[PDB]
């Protein structure tokens, strides 16, 4: 028996309730509520009445944990919300809020019911609504497999993490045909809201995939990191890695000149546990990268810059991603571990004209706020107000390294022996800029200073990192009472 | 009354009425004999601190006018080429269901050529040329 | 006796302790410190010491009410932070913070002191922190009077407004030198960071004064608005002007013609009292007005659209401008009344382009986190997503009114007319058109539905406005436990 199916199946697509049974396990899920009629009496809708009504809404369980899901469905009515369809939804994060589990949603709406008058507005609001009280509280995934137009599309992207599928998805407020309409421009679909778009353009979606199997198949992996609740601690699962494994291959990744170049991979993947990496947003910014890592069988968050793309200089873009990864993993209590490369801020006059200002702002705020342990790496340089922004150790930073060839400067050395001697004689450069960049330009001062707790070989930096990590298990500190803060928009 | 026009005052006999406009706090617009005026209420600090206060002077450009967002023009007020007086509608733009009019803020005269009607181009164009 | 400040003068300059001077109370300031040295012991800056060590720091108090303030100096050392000046400052946090006052501070600083090394970055760590924790705590204004660059450009972006002067004063991360060096234009300081950058481009500065004295005047008046801490009262004055003032002028304010446009300012000022309201951002996405005002005698927050400018349409700057000045007005206990005309969201490939997904939400997250008590007043037209987000009913709103010829509908008659009929008989249009706007583009569905409390004549808003926000004086609405939201950013 496959009726009612083929005809999904025909335009090389797959259905909600195949997109759920993929999800779980393989017995586990236990639909809600089955038989729900529109009740519309409008403009001819009296009749074909759905006994579904588009949308199916369980509970499920992944990996031996629960967890709520709800799936639109593109045959019946396009997948749109209406008066009825939100009760459901609604019900179902009322239930995630009572009990500490997250949900995740597959959108597939094709907009609003005309046919219900302002009610779909109703609903909509509702869910907002429900979405803006519960973030922070449980984790919200959403994952968007097809068409995803109107006024929907702002509930996704109040959720912590947007997905998005390759082929057969796209996302946008306004239609291309209004774009036609008044400023006269004919473009298509998806060279308006495509995934690529998302991905390098808007910064949106978190994430692309190739296939909807491959999807699933990753969620349940992203799934695996994540705390059940606000309340709950960070889950921690078996693995014979040790902290003894030996790491000597550090010590040569950095090379001996100033000019050149590395990968910040090959300093990320030898302290993490082997295979154990989910990037974040792959291909936006990727001067900074940012995703989730297991150390010793838990799972932290990395946070590091890189030198291959534009010299590992912050940005815009880079701020926005770190801020937002900062804030999630604070918020569930999950440990920070960053590395630290930055030469400072990218100048240009398209930065000032674009509020460079307010967007830097955001990343220091984040690290500041933030109260979970946090272990912070120099490798290689730190200058100006970059060092300050990277969790440095006046930040209420638990624990600060440095290797032993890194620099922390105020800035470089010939901006320093420039505004040091105004009009001292001509040749200066030679005999001036070298002895600075050699007395200042090493961590020995800072070390003086006390910014950094020791200068290790880079050999350690695992055992360190466990070290660190286990015995600021149990930190508990607290801001002072607000309301809520007032981050810079 | 605090935020009031009307202002009643009598010395012995006399007596007057003036009318208060508004004020930025250092500045009060009062009104005297059907006149306005702008007095500087300011104590001893202000005024010996207000002498060295930079004074510039703003643009003084008679040139061409331009329209400030994208649209269509429906409606022409002007004729090309002939005077123009402060205050006077110029032309109507509609854009996204509503009808703007830019006007000509203050000048005697212009020199140009008209942007005709239904040309929905704007962009910031050069609608009207003063010169 | 006038010495030592005729070199300050003749540049047509004031003084930190001038400015000092005429912000607060003619005789209540008692300056906290006045005898520091900076004891360095570098690049020959053991000599050269100075009493104040650049900074003024005290008390005063203005209209009765206490407050802190602190002033940079650019004739000592170019008003450079240290390890010594920062000190100054943070004690002054750390006091406003343990007693209920909020702080005031005049930038000038020139950038930071080479000569003390990593110590101002120290220094800027300190002040960052302390910005960020009591940030939602004690309200931060911060004035810009002259050069302020590098990275000391980040404290006054997390207080909470930032004013600018006209002539004498700029703002950027980084000098024309550096963009010169690398990307080859020459731009000068001001075309880079002056303050009309800033007032349009950016959108950073929250206002622009001609001249220091009016500065000081109007700062003052802001300063009567604000309430003194988080957990005090709104402030409330005694005012001659009264609720049962007649206002029959708004019942001709909207024309008769759906195209035709209207100042919303007609709207807004007869409803709150004579000559009280302080526009915030008065040249940065005209679309949208916020400000405060006083209502019978206490402060309230005023967000209203204006189709005046590109048919009062919500976009990337103005959602921004209303999240920010929401997120303020809720966290201090500050009433909100909203007058909503929008017709939607502006339509164009560059918005997608620039992520107007991101930045809408932030308004409707703003609103609807919000707890403070909210009025709301539909004049004309509400369509789409743009009426859930201007504080719907739906999200916890506490009293909606309509106006008469008020119209909430899904979207305009023309996208409904052609999505309820496919492939209908052609001229369609005239006996379509014309119906479904007459039938339902008109307040008595949302009415009949529950959306709007009541339909009202224009000439009773003062009344109403006044009676709701007397009412709701006393309201207790708490949000679920969590150790903070997380935003989209
Ligand atoms: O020496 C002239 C150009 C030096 C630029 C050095 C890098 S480029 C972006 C960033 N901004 C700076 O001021 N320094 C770094
Ligand atoms: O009828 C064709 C153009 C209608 C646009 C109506 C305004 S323009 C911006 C906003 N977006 C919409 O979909 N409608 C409004």
């Amino acid at each position: 028996p496959t009726a009612a199916e083929d005809l999904r199946h025909k335009k090389k697509r797959l259905t909600a309730m195949e997109r759920v049974q993929l999800f779980c396990d393989p017995g586990t899920f236990r639909e809600r509520d089955a038989l729900v009629e529109h009740e519309c009496h409008n403009f001819g809708m009296e009749k074909r009445k759905v006994p579904g009504d588009g949308f199916i809404t369980g509970t499920g369980k992944v990996f031996g944990r629960p967890v709520f899901l709800f799936s639109h469905d593109f045959t019946v009515f396009g997948g749109s919300l209406s008066r009825t369809n939100a009760a459901k939804v609604v019900r179902i994060m009322e239930e995630a809020a009572k009990i500490g589990v997250p949900v995740i949603g597959f959108n597939d709406s094709g907009g609003a019911r005309i046919h219900e008058g302002v009610d779909s507005l109703a609903g909509y609001a509702d869910i907002f609504l429900r979405n803006t009280l519960f973030s922070g509280v449980i984790p919200q995934i959403s994952v968007i497999m097809g068409p995803c137009a109107g006024g929907a599309v702002y509930s996704p992207a109040i959720t912590d993490f947007t997905f998005m599928v390759e082929t057969s998805s796209y996302m946008f407020v306004t239609g291309p045909e209004v774009v036609s309409a008044v400023g006269g421009k004919l473009v298509t679909k998806d060279e308006l809201g495509g995934p690529h778009v998302h991905a390098t353009k808007s910064g949106v979606s978190a994430g692309t995939f190739p296939n909807d199997i491959v999807a699933m198949a990753q969620l349940r992996r992203l799934y695996s990191y994540l705390p059940l609740s606000n309340r709950d601690p960070v889950p921690v699962l078996p693995t014979a890695d040790e902290r003894y494994r030996d790491v000597s291959s550090l010590n040569t990744v950095v090379p001996t000149e100033v000019k050149e170049a590395y990968d910040m991979r090959d300093v990320i993947y030898p302290v993490i546990d082997h295979d154990s990496f989910f990037e974040i947003q792959p291909q936006f910014a990727k001067n900074i990268i940012c995703g989730f890592a297991r150390v010793e069988g838990r799972s932290v968050c990395i946070i590091a810059n890189q030198p291959k793309v534009q010299a590992g200089v912050l940005d815009i873009d880079s701020s926005v991603k770190g801020a937002r990864m900062v804030r999630f993993a604070d918020a569930f209590n999950i440990p920070i571990i960053t590395f630290v490369d930055v030469p400072g801020f990218l100048p240009g006059v398209q930065q000032e004209y674009g509020g460079i200002i307010r967007h830097g702002a955001k990343l220091l705020y984040a690290y500041a706020e933030a109260t979970v342990p946090k272990v912070t790496i120099i490798t290689r340089k730190a200058y100006g107000g970059a060092y300050d922004v990277m969790s440095s150790k006046h930040l209420r930073g638990d624990s600060n390294y440095a290797w032993p060839h890194a620099e922390i400067a105020v800035m470089g050395a010939a901006g320093a022996c420039k505004l040091l001697y105004s009009k001292e004689t001509a040749e200066q450069q030679a005999q001036r800029i070298a002895d600075y960049e050699k007395t200042f330009c090493t961590p020995l001062s800072a070390a003086r200073k006390g910014f950094v707790d020791a200068v290790i070989d880079p050999s350690e930096t695992r055992m360190r990192v466990c070290e660190d990590l286990e015995r600021l298990a149990r930190k508990q500190l607290q801001n002072p009472w607000k309301k809520h803060g007032n981050i810079p928009l | 009354k605090a935020s009031y026009p009307i202002i009643r005052v009598k010395d012995g006999e006399a007596e007057t009425v003036l009318q208060f406009w508004g004020t930025n706090e250092v500045t009060y617009g009062m009104q005297m004999r059907g006149t306005t005026f702008d007095v500087n209420v300011m104590s001893d600090l202000q005024s010996t601190l207000a002498h060295f206060v930079p004074i510039t002077e703003a643009t003084t450009n008679t040139k061409q006018i331009l329209s400030p967002m994208p649209g269509v023009i429906v409606a022409i007020k002007v004729q090309p080429g002939q005077m123009v007086v402060a205050g006077e509608e110029l032309l109507t733009l509609e854009a996204m269901k509503m009808r703007n009019k830019i006007h000509a803020q203050a000048d005697g005269k212009v020199k140009e050529v008209k942007v005709k009607l239904g040309a929905t181009v704007e962009d910031n164009e050069v609608l009207v040329e003063l010169e």
